[PDB]
């Protein structure tokens, strides 16, 4: 199959959720992007 | 803060207290050494990498800190989950009776995400919830596996099924098993064969 590296947001450093760039706050754990 | 592209999924691991959720997620050694504690939610997020024939995939598994013993989990626990494991204990019928409640709570927040149902502690000889009784998954497009966290029995199976569903590749494979904590108990080979047969029979019988 095709490698995900070819085939394929910011990541919260507290809970690892991938968030949309419009959000400056993690929608799960509320950790700020900054 | 923003962490410093990789396929990764938020996986919520739910089920009654005492069913083995923590013991199960902890079998994956790197997921335990690299786990993150989330103070605001009382969660430990374990990043579990599996190496597939198309590259690595990480299930970021959300393990509770026991709060399920006292009520439902809060919305932030579930939010943006992409898949789930519902666990029960095959020596405790009540934990299986509660499976529909966990499923309802999941779907209420996350809708139709892929879910695997896991019956844990199958290493224990005096098993109460047997294959013929395990029917909830047939009703709801859920996949079922017997597991034994303490013996690593079938550890990879829920993750492989979820990966195939999430990626949309029925032929996806794991090229190697993850490095797992050595079994603490023996999964009796004959018992495993019986349970696999019992599941086969339940699935093919007319
Ligand atoms: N024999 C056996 N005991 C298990 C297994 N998984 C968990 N246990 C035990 O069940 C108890 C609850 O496990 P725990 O991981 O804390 O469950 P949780 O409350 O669902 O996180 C503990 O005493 C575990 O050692 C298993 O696969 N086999
Ligand atoms: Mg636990
Ligand atoms: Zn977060």
């Amino acid at each position: 199959g095709v490698e995900f590296g070819e085939s394929l947001s910011w990541q919260c450093d507290t809970c690892l959720l991938q968030n949309k760039v419009t959000d400056n706050k993690c929608i799960a754990c509320q950790a700020a992007k900054l | 803060s923003m962490a410093a592209p990789q396929v990764q999924f938020k996986l919520v691991l739910v089920g009654d207290g005492g069913t083995g959720k923590t013991t199960f997620v902890k079998r994956h050694l790197t997921g335990e050494s690299e786990k993150k504690y989330v103070a605001t939610l009382g969660v430990e997020v374990h990043p579990l990498v599996f190496h597939t024939n198309r590259g690595p995939i990480k299930f970021n598994v959300w393990d509770t800190a026991g709060q399920e013993k006292f009520g439902g989990l809060r919305d932030g626990y579930y939010i943006q989950a992409q898949c789930a494991i519902i666990m029960f204990d095959v020596t405790s019928r009540v934990t299986y009776k509660n499976v529909p409640n966990w499923h309802r709570d999941l779907v209420r927040v996350c809708e139709n995400i892929p879910i695997v149902l896991c019956g844990n502690k199958v290493d224990i000889k005096d098993r109460k919830v047997k294959a013929k009784s395990i029917v909830f998954h047939r009703k709801k497009n859920l996949q079922y596996y017997d597991i034994s966290a303490k013996s690593n029995y079938n550890f990879e199976k829920p993750f492989l099924w979820l990966a195939r569903k999430l990626i949309g590749d029925p032929n996806l494979e794991f090229v190697a098993m993850p490095a797992l904590a050595p079994p603490e108990v023996v999964m009796d080979p004959a018992l495993a064969a019986q349970y696999e047969h019992d599941l086969e029979v339940a699935q093919t019988t007319a």
